[PDB]
């Protein structure tokens, strides 16, 4: 009946400084396939349920939502093994989803409760997993961090990379630049990954680079352009990447074309520096869950029916997920001043004013 | 004679200042087209051009120092960040660039800046962008810091942050940008000048001094409120200035009520509350005061993000109060 | 009996480190090869190599940040500043990427890091190298912050702070590497730990007590020793920690003294005397304090660079002793 | 009688990004020669006559000596007018001696007496003067500084250009290359120079640079690379420059490949990252002066005889200079807290404690 495995062919990608990029055409089993629907689908519904939950002020202060960048968290994820590490900005829910952690541990610390992955203690920037690293809010101040995480794994001999993403925006902070420089002059396994969803917050790529070409920022550092809307010609340019330093030949670029549908974040309409018609455009046009789809059904690797059920599968995940976060209740006070050191005996610590004491245990 | 928000009187400060002087502009990140990241800057690129209000890429530490390096030759910019938490990348040019020169160059190169932006806590903004740096700024010579609290302190003092050739911090504040207050014809002027280093009392009180700075200023004024129909008057003072601070005015102050309490949202240590107590226990204030002066300010600890915790962390009337009563003992 | 230099100090303490552990790791400008900007590090490269001796590029920010993340990816980093007045362009990696993210983490990510370096003023180095940062750092939450001032602190300080899994700022002093000092045999030991947070009283007193840290200290005891001659005791007290201090050392002493001066080297607003005198009058010693505290501190200007006028502007022996006169009005 | 002036050919520069580059043949008058001549003179010896002052305790603290690099700072100052404006780092004596200061003043700065160019309160890294900003000891802050004098330039729309130097150890601050991507966005008149001379203090380029090729470093922005031992080659490609800026096209990079016979500071050797005989080498080979020299001499522009004589003259108002600024009082005490703000009333500063009161005026 179905098709167990299908060919398809993926954008060839720009190169710099690289005689021969990654294959122009790829295999996609049926069982990856159904893994990487159901992964793209969880993180769009989730992103589309903590916009629900902020309008409702479940969720507060900041709440970056990646929907339309799918590809890009669950592409990167399948072109690299659960013990190589990954760091990023904010717009991080996508990647600790994909990096390990529950819808429900998730959903729980952008609603600030005891359930949350850290407890109500960071909410939706600050969140970490197995070998990731947040969730940063510091615009490239993940860069040096990701290039330290890399030289812990040439220090250590494992054989693992590291990858540090970055968006266009970012890509001017000068800390980037220190950063290549070092990365390039040890040869550390670093994998330099710029999301290029064309916004800065509100200025686009044009008026804030003199250079729109961040694959070649690097410079001396070799780089590849990417789709980032294609999940297959990410997770294609994932491999090659990781296996380029994998075998010691030290940093590279990599740059993912991709897009927004939201604003910068739950306060901006993100209307005043494009038009709805250009979001729609791109939505119809481009959106990454649809890609992967047609080209399933296409190639009978499954049927529009089982995807549909998938879909089904995914959104009660999800409701459940939600319910749990709310319900669940808020930290107890009297663990405020938990974790401000690691490994010390236990302290005081002063509240408002000297009266007010709180414990605080590692 | 009319509401004004402290996101329009600070806009209207800036507006008034621009149309005065050709030497002066705006800089910093989403202030033109976009509007400002508060709305602070609206309608002003829309009015005077690219050349005024100018949009600049993610990179701190290069936009300040070229408006430092704009200042030296002769122009007067406004560097804004979007939030002070985001100075530190670029602090060095502030402290070693900034607040120095006109000191190792013996008097011959000045420097008319003024760099603002919102500090201190907001609402659920977790840890990284919760920081207030007023005690930090204020440590270091050459430089005038300055955290406005009302619609009427954001535009004086930000029309004579701009007129002073030295540079000026301006320390604002996200959620005072949305309150109105009563804009008086005397503000409404484009001459409206409030003076750099002079505090002032919000409201007259015999039995003790309670001081502050922006937004708590008004949870001062709240507690005052509610003191009062116990039977207990407070003097309440609004720093405005945090370097050179008006020390004698509270100074003042505290001899007529022997009692003082300072409220404060940053952390504790090495904070504005413990330089105005050790300039008390120097001054000639000190033999006026019938107990020691008490200090509430934020908690010590890194700011959390669930609502509970964040309200915890965060001076609230009821910490004013409690603070007061214990001074008074009653 | 042994003598040795706090250089001489800091390099065992480091060089047993390293030994002991081989995940601790140096990495700075000029450590390597050059052996040292001033030559603490002499000798190590030789001796461990490039993996774990690593020069690094004029790039602050840069180096601090991979520094940050190897800790969190689990290496214990000693990241050394030439001058603390350089850490400025990395000071948002040192508070916003290792101080706070074991908080925000809740719990799940340590940053066993060591950030080190000369602090304070120099010899003729001028205003933008002459800067103290104690205050600046003691004032951050999720941070360890020490000043070590004799061999016995150095050496100690650094082993403890390199053990520690919390991030941790060493404030060395430059003027101070080429002092020798007796060690005594137990300092000898690869086994020697001084515990963050604990003051050493280094002169026993009745009259007064005088707290400092780092260099000041020598300066404290030079003062106490012309003032014994004329029956005034002067009990010494050398912090050691300025986050967390031990103010409970500090405390036991006044309540038995009942005078209190402050002696730094830093500029005195919002600086470490402040906190002191703003803890001493909140706590129980309060009542014990028959005059009020004064602080002595460096001159509230940046570091000139002609002699006589530096002289000026860093205490001396002569302005802490008269200090100490006019609080015991003798 | 000898000619009024000769034509001589320089070596060509290399190019990045640019159609064409500075003319390979310059005309020399003798007016010129001589001048350029005894100023580079000056700087030498009035460096060598630093070197002896700090040897015997009259300077204090810091100490660069720019011994070795004279054909870039008269070369730089021979390309452009005295209204265009220069930054650069610690090294910068021969510049605010070529931007007008007397040897004088600068020598009595560095004694700290009363008399030096800023009353002895800035040293030897901090000396300014008519549109020379110094002097500046962090390394890299001087590039967003000259940025920013440069949009003042443009700004006021004067044709004034602004020369920023930096060091090949400084090529790796990330501030500089934010700054690159605003001069090139807003066609900024700025001049990037870097002052390659082999060495980061301790640290060869080949150590702290992954990329060697400064003058492109700027990637997007244009670039050239100059023989920084040859004043005319300086000159030449310095006029050039200039006219790139005033024209119009915005910034571009220059890189001047030249040497420092001293160590980095007083307190280094500058023997154990680098051989003896290798500076005999280039000293014996490259030497800025000689270079004119023989140029002169050969060309019949000027004789041995006469450049003797202003030897001579050069060495006497160095002798005057080092006995002004050694016999020249310290600046008075009371004194010590001027200057902290410009244009307020006077007022008190804290001393060493709450007795001591400074006066402090504007
Ligand atoms: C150093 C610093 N400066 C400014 C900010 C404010 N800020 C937060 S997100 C942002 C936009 C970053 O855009 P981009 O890197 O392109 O990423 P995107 O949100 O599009 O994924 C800015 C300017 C910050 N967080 N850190
Ligand atoms: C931000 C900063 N980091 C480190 C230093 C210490 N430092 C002073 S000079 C120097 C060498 C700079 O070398 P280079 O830029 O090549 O210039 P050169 O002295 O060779 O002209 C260093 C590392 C500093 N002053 N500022
Ligand atoms: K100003
Ligand atoms: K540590
Ligand atoms: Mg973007
Ligand atoms: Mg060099």
């Amino acid at each position: 009946s179905f098709a167990n495995d299908a060919t398809f062919e993926i954008k060839k990608c720009d190169l710099h400084r690289l005689e021969e990029g990654p294959p122009v055409t790829t295999v996609l089993t049926r069982e990856d396939g159904l893994k990487y629907y159901r992964m793209m689908q969880t993180v769009r519904r989730m992103e589309l349920k903590a916009d629900q939950l902020y309008k409702q002020k479940i969720i507060r202060g900041f709440c970056h939502l990646c929907d339309g960048q799918e590809a890009c968290c669950v592409g990167l994820e399948a072109g690299i093994n659960p013990t190589d590490h990954l760091i990023t900005a904010y717009r991080a829910h996508g990647f600790t989803f994909t990096r390990g952690l529950s819808v429900r541990e998730i959903l729980a610390e952008l609603t600030g409760r005891k359930g949350g992955c850290a407890k109500g203690k960071g909410g939706s920037m600050h969140m970490y997993a197995k070998n990731f690293y947040g969730g940063n809010g510091i615009v490239g101040a993940q860069v040096p961090l990701g290039a330290g995480i890399a030289l812990a794994c040439k220090y250590n001999g494992k054989d693992e990379v590291c990858l540090t993403l970055y968006g266009d925006g970012a890509a001017n902070q000068g800390q980037i630049f220190e950063a290549y420089n070092m990365a390039a002059l040890w040869k550390l396994p670093c994998i330099f990954i710029c999301e290029n969803n064309r916004y800065g917050m509100g200025t686009s790529v044009e008026r804030a680079a003199a250079s729109t070409d961040y694959y070649k920022r690097g410079d001396f550092i070799p780089g590849l352009r990417v789709d980032g809307m294609d999940i297959l010609c990410v997770r294609e340019a994932t491999r090659f990447a990781a296996a380029y330093c994998r075998s010691g030949k030290g940093p590279i670029l990599m740059e993912l074309q991709t897009y927004r549908y939201h604003g910068h974040s739950m306060s901006d309409p993100g209307v005043s520096y494009r038009t709805r018609e250009e979001i729609q455009e791109v939505r119809s046009k481009s959106d990454p869950i649809m890609l992967l789809k047609d080209r399933m059904v296409n190639s009978n690797l499954a049927s529009v029916e089982e995807l549909k059920e998938i879909d089904v599968e995914v959104r009660k995940e999800i409701e459940d997920a939600a319910q749990f976060a709310t319900a669940d209740p808020e930290p107890p006070l009297e663990e405020l001043g938990y974790h401000i050191y690691s490994s010390d005996p236990p302290f005081e610590v002063r509240g408002a004013n000297q009266w007010i004491k709180f414990k605080s245990v590692s | 004679s009319l509401q004004v928000t402290v996101r329009d009187a600070i806009n209207q400060g800036m507006d008034e200042e621009l149309e005065r002087d050709e030497k002066v502009f705006l800089l910093g990140e989403e202030v033109a087209q976009y509007d400002g990241a508060y709305k602070v800057s609206r309608g002003l690129w829309k009015k005077y051009g690219d050349k005024r209000i100018i949009d600049t890429p993610i990179s701190e530490m290069g936009f300040a120092g070229i408006a430092v390096g704009a200042a030296m030759a002769g122009l007067r910019p406004i560097c804004e960040f979007m939030t002070f938490n985001f100075s530190m990348q670029a602090i060095d040019q502030v402290i070693n660039s900034a607040a120095k020169t006109y000191y190792m160059s013996g008097g011959l190169q000045p420097v008319p800046i003024v760099f603002r932006g919102p500090n201190g806590a907001s609402a659920g903004v977790a840890a990284q962008h919760s920081q207030c740096f007023a005690a930090w700024y204020g440590h270091c010579p050459g430089l005038k810091v300055v955290s406005p609290w009302n619609s009427e302190d954001a535009k004086g003092l930000i029309k004579s942050a701009i007129r002073d050739n030295n540079p000026v911090v301006v320390l604002e504040n996200e959620l005072m940008y949305g309150v109105p207050f009563e804009f008086p014809p005397e503000a409404q002027s484009k001459d409206f000048l409030i003076p750099i280093g002079k505090a002032k009392i919000e409201r007259q009180g015999t039995h003790i001094t309670v001081v502050s700075h922006s937004r708590p200023v008004g949870h001062c004024l709240e507690a005052a409120a509610v003191l009062s129909k116990e039977g207990v008057e407070c003097e309440v003072i609004n720093m405005r200035t945090i370097r050179p601070m008006d020390m004698e005015t509270i100074e003042a102050s505290v001899m007529k009520t022997n009692h003082l309490v300072t409220v404060e949202g940053g952390w504790p240590q090495f904070g504005v509350g413990a330089e105005i107590c050790a300039r008390i226990m120097e001054g000639p204030a000190f033999n006026f005061l019938d107990a020691p002066a008490v200090r509430v300010t934020g908690a010590d600890v890194p700011m959390p993000y669930a609502k509970i915790l964040e309200d915890n962390s965060i001076p609230q009337v009821k910490d004013i109060i409690f603070a007061i009563k214990k001074t008074l003992n009653i």
